[PDB]
Formats: structure tokens, sequence, C-alpha cells
């Protein structure tokens, strides 16, 4: 298992470079569409390790084709310069009837045909295999999601970026066991994990906040099934988007190395 | 132990109510849909007031006297909650019970917040800067520039003075976009989207 860390803010550069030197992480995952106006070589020369791409705001399910194609073309050039280990994106609902959601929605998995055709279009534009991430479900779409992602992967050739803590959120919120994802876990090389919070008015509902140390049930999940997660070429990105504190991150990075040793 | 999804099942059932504080009560309080909507409402609340804390001096700490009527007014005028979100809160304030207490100290934070949101979430490859103008900010503008270097220590939003007078916008606010990172043309103000 390689261990990664996600790079989203430029102000965290010195810290991420420190984690690379101290061998705390082995690759960096760019939230790459935050940086499409940088010279691509400047990013490649900033990280002394492989990189991987995570795309947040392509909105490929809804964006008009011309703006989508321009973003794809720019990203294709970034793919040539940096050769990311993988390229990944999301299945998210951003806009209801022209109104932007500020807490992003879970798509209805009954809409397979719509998602299938949009995924094929976007994967085609990127020119490489695309990996698609699972959603930290609150409502009961969590029960539909594993079967949906397996079908989608079969028919379009995308991979699944399996976020273990999003699935633990889904399990805590809906009852949908993380074991539903076993087949996907034994297939994909590429993983996410992070801490999660709670809804302010209901501690039993879990929010995917990436602002906190990994929970105990997320750690048992990874440890219980370490042989299903770990593979040739397997990677796991630790996500920390808020309270980006060097020492708390190092605790979580070390705990991942405790679970997935180097030899 | 789990909370019942109650009269609904999936997120798509709730989409229409995710930004509507008035219809939240229609879901049972012990239900998951009530919680789901509440996480969404709080995202809107914290996006507005964490970024522009001085607005809470107007409303008081709960923010209710701005947030509830503004969210109702946003649905009424079919606002998009795009990058111009903060600017539209200021427009609402200008016709509100708080209209007398607006000054430059409330204005510049909301202009910075909108230029910041634009440069963080806009994905038009061909637009590198937004330029924001205001009838209450004569001869200056707020410019939000996308990051083009990993090694910048300047803030991505700046206030810039013009040497040649700038036309006041028709509305309270106006904007234009630039390709690349210079202002070598004034095309005239565009009105706020939506
Ligand atoms: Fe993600
Ligand atoms: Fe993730
Ligand atoms: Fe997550």
């Amino acid at each position: 298992m390689q261990i990664g860390f996600n790079f989203t803010l430029t102000g965290t550069l010195d810290m991420v470079q420190q984690m690379i030197k101290e061998r705390k992480i082995d690759y960096v995952e760019m939230l790459i569409d935050n940086f499409v106006h940088l010279p691509p070589e400047q990013i490649a020369d900033s990280f002394d390790c492989p990189v991987a791409f995570h795309i947040m705001l392509s909105k490929y399910l809804e964006r008009d084709r011309e703006a989508l194609a321009a973003l794809g073309k720019r990203l294709r050039r970034f793919i040539d310069v940096m050769r990311p280990v993988y390229v990944s994106d999301h299945i998210l609902y951003f806009t209801h009837n022209g109104r932007s959601l500020f807490h992003l929605g879970e798509i209805d998995y009954g809409e397979y045909d719509h998602v299938r055709s949009k995924v094929e279009q976007w994967q085609d534009m990127l020119g490489t295999r695309l990996y698609l991430e699972n959603y930290p479900s609150i409502m009961d779409g969590a029960w539909d999601a594993p079967s949906f992602y397996e079908r989608l992967s079969r028919e379009t050739g995308v991979g699944v970026l399996f976020d273990a803590s999003n699935a633990i959120c889904a399990q805590n919120n809906t009852g949908a066991p993380v074991e539903l994802w076993k087949k996907i876990i034994e297939t994909t090389r590429h993983f996410h994990v992070a801490g999660y919070g709670t809804a302010f008015i209901e501690p039993r509902v879990k929010a995917d906040t990436h602002d906190r140390e990994m929970a105990e049930d997320t750690l048992d999940f990874l440890s219980r099934m370490r042989t299903s997660f770990d593979k040739p070429g397997a990677t796991i990105t630790y996500e920390r988007d808020f309270d980006i504190d060097y020492e708390s991150i190092s605790v979580d990075l070390k705990r991942l190395r405790d679970i997935f040793p180097c030899v | 132990s789990l909370l019942p999804t109650a009269p609904v099942r999936i997120d798509a059932d709730l989409y229409d109510d995710l930004a509507n504080p008035a219809r939240q009560s229609l879901y049972p309080r012990d239900s998951r849909g009530f919680i789901r909507i509440d996480i969404s409402l709080r995202a809107y609340w914290h996006t507005l007031f964490d970024t522009c804390p001085r607005l809470l001096e107007l409303s008081g700490p709960s923010g209710g006297a701005i947030f509830l009527p503004f969210m109702a007014w946003a649905r009424e005028n079919n606002l998009a909650f795009d990058w111009s979100f903060f600017l539209w809160v200021y427009v609402w304030l200008q016709q509100s019970e708080f209209r007398e207490r607006l000054d430059e100290d409330q204005l510049l934070p909301v202009m910075t917040a909108s230029a910041t949101r634009w440069l963080m979430i806009d994905r038009d490859i061909d637009a590198c800067q937004i330029v924001l103008g205001s009838r209450s900010l004569a001869g200056a503008a707020v410019v939000g520039a996308k990051i083009d270097s990993i090694h910048c220590r300047l803030e991505q939003v700046q206030q810039v003075a013009f040497a040649a007078p700038l036309p006041l916008p028709d509305g309270e606010f106006g904007y234009f976009l630039t390709p690349g990172f210079e202002i070598d043309h004034f095309p005239g103000w565009r009105p706020l989207p939506r």
C-alpha cells in the first residue's frame, strides 16, 4: 500500500513537501481542477514523488459541452506533463433547477442511463481510464450504490475510487453494511480515507467533513479487511481539508502505516 | 437507533427543499430528512456568515433576521446561489430593515467574498480574473484572480484603483471577466447573474 495525502490549498505546500521528505506519504493527490491556470511543470517540480488527480468541479453530469470540453482539453495536457497514477472524479448532484446546492446531493441511482452516458462522454474527453468515487450517503441510496457502481464499471470501463470513510458514513447513517462493497474493494487499487464529523443537531448522523482524526470504526474496517484493500499497486489517500494540522495528520498517517506495513 | 427516512427515501426526494428553511418543519423532527435538510441549511448559513462575520452585527448572533427572509427572498426571485451569492445578500440588505447601517465596512467583505468564491469555483478556462464594481465604491474595483503560480504570497483578491474614472454600475453591482491576468480594456459593466 502506498499512502497519499490530498493537496487542495497552495498554502499547504511546505507542509506536504515536509511529509514527502520525512517519508510519511509516498504520493500526492492533486485536487487538480483547482490549478488549471498554473504551469503544469511547476506542479510536477514541486512534489518529489508521483502524483494523482482528483477532479471536484467538472460537474460532468450537468455542465454544458463546450465548457466541459475546454476543461477536458486542459486536463489532458496536465495528464501528459505529470503522468498521474490515476485520474478520478465524482458522482454528485450540484444544481437543482438552476440553484446551486452548498451541501452536495447524492444522485438518484435509478438514473443509471443518464449517468452512464455522461460518464462515457467525460471519460472520453479525458483520454484515460476514469475512477469514480462513492458518496457518503445520508439517505437510503446507500443500499443501491454498490450495485450501481459495479454495473457502471462493467459497462463503461471506469474504475471505482473507494472511499472507506464515506462508506462508513453511509453505514452509520443508513445501515448499509460496508461489506456490500467487498467486490469493489477486492478489484480497485485506489482508495480514500478521512475523518468524519456529525450533524450539529444529531450526533447519530455522520457528515463527511475531512477535518478530524479517523474514527475507530473506520480503522477497524481497514484493519479487518486489510488483505482485501492491499494489492499490488494499491494506494490510499488520506484526506484532510480542514484543521490542516501537521501533527494530527501525522497521527493518522502513521496509523495507516501501522495497518499497511511496507513489506 | 437509525433515524427513519420518514415520508421520503433518497436524497433526490429532498432536492427541492434543501435551501428552504420554511419547508423544513414539514418533515418529522425525528426523521432523517429533517436532519439532511438541516446539514444543507447550515452549509448556506456558515458559507454566508463565516466569510462575512460583520453581517452578524446586523442580525445578531443567530443570523435569523437576515438568513430566514433572505432565503425566502432568494427562492422568490429564483436566485442561483452562484458566486454572486454574497452580493445578492447585500442587495437584499439594501431594501431591508438594516439598510441604514450599511457602510464600506460591510460592503468590502461581501465583495471580497464573491470574488473569492468566483475564483475558487468557476471553471471557465478562458476567464482568469473577475472585476467587481459597486455604486458605493467609486473609482475602485475588487479583482479576484485565479491562481496561476503555486508560489504567490499576494492574496488572490485585491482592491485596485483606476487612474481613469470608472462608470458607476446600473445596479448596485457590476462585473466583467478578463482573459489572462491584466486589465487592458473596460468592456462596460455586466449586471449580476440571475
Ligand atoms: Fe472526493
Ligand atoms: Fe474521498
Ligand atoms: Fe470523504
